[PDB]
């Protein structure tokens, strides 16, 4: 896996400064309200007839913060992301059965959410950096759908 | 967007070959699964899930009958085809990447059991109507 | 295809941001070029590719200058985008595959530069608009 | 990726029973009507005005057949994929001017034409190793554009 030296720092620096709890509910809001298929392992946690609901839905809140939490146990082992999330990949798939296309989305979302808290700091190179990470790690959960 | 040509294109085809479409929903489905296991998130409510059953027999079945609706529904897709959307879409959340996949094999089983008639010509055409399904089945998506 | 909720939103949000187009294009066509390299391939004949060089600029008025545009004619993408769709096609023959591309580097341009306005809401509406936008260019494609 | 031996197996078969110099062109030809963006990296070819053209066209055979050969190297090394086509990724990259989304479709067809060809014999199983095969070519055949 390849890994540039200022690609590292910037994953480095984003996961620094992000606040997860923050980010996080608002990356599965938005990917629910933006690809409302998704919702279809978040469904009875409240009205999903509404984004003002689901955006402040406690059930949603939370794994949205365990999915960032979830994306730091690969910022640390950069590289060998595969075997890391293999689990965590076995797991949606056998477990819950999702749509690793569900995957893309999320991601998306929360890319967009990223950007609309760094604002100006985002940079494109900020953003290749980010989105490549995002990718590598999105195979790795996918991976063990079988 | 689909032309008078493409339209006819399809409708040829579709004359040609609809005969067997109860045939080339099995194995279009057959083939979804193996070569994409991951869609089987969806019919692992099934009580058989590999090429040969039974259920895989009958529900290809459906699906083709749902795409000689299309053809029927050509000229509005979108009209033709919302109650297939909001099952998709609405009840079954099936996600729209997937509809990319089973058009795929609907264009490899064509292709086996109808090379002749598969032209290249045929094809372009099948394939803008089948995102063009795909478009109209995702009506009711957000 | 766009409701009249999502007609509304895009022309609110455009109300809102329309204004900072020409600076939203050069963003996000620098991030184009920038985290996705591949799509250099379309501007070789460019003295040079550099990063919002400013025949990127001004190109990105262009590309921006497309998306005023298409919000006027939003009621019918095809019709209102066959000119570009002709440009896009026959004279550039560009892959379908980087209008997605540079439509979701839109989002994320607007993104950062009105994180109050781009709402979820205010999102999937310019999103499912963007993606009209996306097919009425591929029109004239095949 | 790894390989079982089944897929090593169905692979070595599908390319050996292949008939190069048939399959090349047909696949070719279908994709630059079917995908007419394809055509772009086609320029000079004198006449690719209507389909019947680009069927009736030398230096569409060619390459259609240039690329057949071109996997046979991935059939050899199976899993040296990536360093194999290291330097075909930066001639359609830099010379070529490739764009990468066309690999995918190029893949899309080659099996539509094989299925043709290969009729009943081109069972669900063949058809995974051999798009399993035919993605980890195109991938790398986009692995070198930067
Ligand atoms: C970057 C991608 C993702 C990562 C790293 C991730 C990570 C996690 C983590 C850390 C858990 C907690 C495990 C547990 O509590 O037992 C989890 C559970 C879960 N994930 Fe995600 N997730 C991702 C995307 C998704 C997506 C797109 C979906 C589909 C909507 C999804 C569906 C679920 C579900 C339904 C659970 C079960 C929660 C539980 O019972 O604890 N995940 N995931
Ligand atoms: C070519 C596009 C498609 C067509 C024409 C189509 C057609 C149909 C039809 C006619 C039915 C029967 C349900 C009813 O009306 O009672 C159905 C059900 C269903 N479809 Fe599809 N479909 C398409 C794409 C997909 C895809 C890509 C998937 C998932 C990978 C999918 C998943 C399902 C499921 C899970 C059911 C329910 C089966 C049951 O009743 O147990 N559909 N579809
Ligand atoms: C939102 C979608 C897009 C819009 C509204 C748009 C708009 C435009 C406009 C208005 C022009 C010509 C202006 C003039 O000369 O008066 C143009 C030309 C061009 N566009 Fe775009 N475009 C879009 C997508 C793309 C994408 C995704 C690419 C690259 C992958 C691209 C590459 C080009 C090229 C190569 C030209 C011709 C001149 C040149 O770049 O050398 N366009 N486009
Ligand atoms: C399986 C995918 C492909 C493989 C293995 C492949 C392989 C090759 C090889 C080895 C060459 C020899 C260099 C040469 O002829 O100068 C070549 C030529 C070339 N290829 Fe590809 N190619 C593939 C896909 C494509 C696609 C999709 C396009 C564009 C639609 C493309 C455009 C070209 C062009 C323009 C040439 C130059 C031929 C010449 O100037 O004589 N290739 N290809």
């Amino acid at each position: 896996v390849e890994w540039t030296d200022k690609e590292r720092s910037i994953i480095s620096d984003i996961f620094s400064h992000m606040d997860y709890d923050d980010i996080g509910p608002k990356a599965l809001s938005r990917c629910l309200i933006v690809y409302p298929w998704t919702q279809r392992h978040f469904s009875g946690f409240g009205n999903l007839y509404n984004a003002e609901a689901i955006i402040g839905n406690a059930n949603v809140a939370a794994h949205g913060i365990k999915v960032l939490h979830g994306l730091d146990r690969g910022v640390k082992n950069m590289d060998n992301i595969a075997a890391t999330y293999a689990d965590l990949s076995t797991l949606h798939s056998e477990k819950l059965h999702v749509d690793p296309d569900n995957f893309k989305l999320l991601s998306d979302c929360i890319t967009i959410v990223l950007a609309a808290k760094m604002g100006h700091a985002f940079t494109a190179e900020t953003q290749g950096a980010f989105q490549k990470f995002l990718a590598v790690v999105v195979s790795a959960l996918g991976k063990q759908y079988h | 967007s689909l032309s008078d040509k493409d339209k006819a294109a399809v409708r040829a085809l579709w004359s040609k070959i609809g005969k067997s479409a109860d045939a080339i929903g099995n194995d279009a489905l057959s083939r979804m699964i193996v070569v994409y296991p991951q869609t089987k998130t969806y019919f692992s409510h099934w009580p058989d899930v590999t090429p040969g059953s039974p259920h895989i027999k009958a529900h290809g079945k459906k699906v083709m009958g749902g795409i000689a609706l299309a053809v029927s529904k050509i000229d509005d897709l979108k009209t033709g085809l919302m109650e297939l959307s909001e099952q998709h879409a609405y009840k079954l959340r099936v996600d729209p990447a997937n509809f990319k996949i089973l058009n795929h094999c609907i264009l490899v089983v064509i292709s086996t059991m109808f090379p002749k008639e598969f032209t290249p010509e045929a094809h372009v055409s099948l394939d803008k109507f089948l995102s063009g399904v795909a478009l109209a089945l995702a009506e009711r998506y957000r």
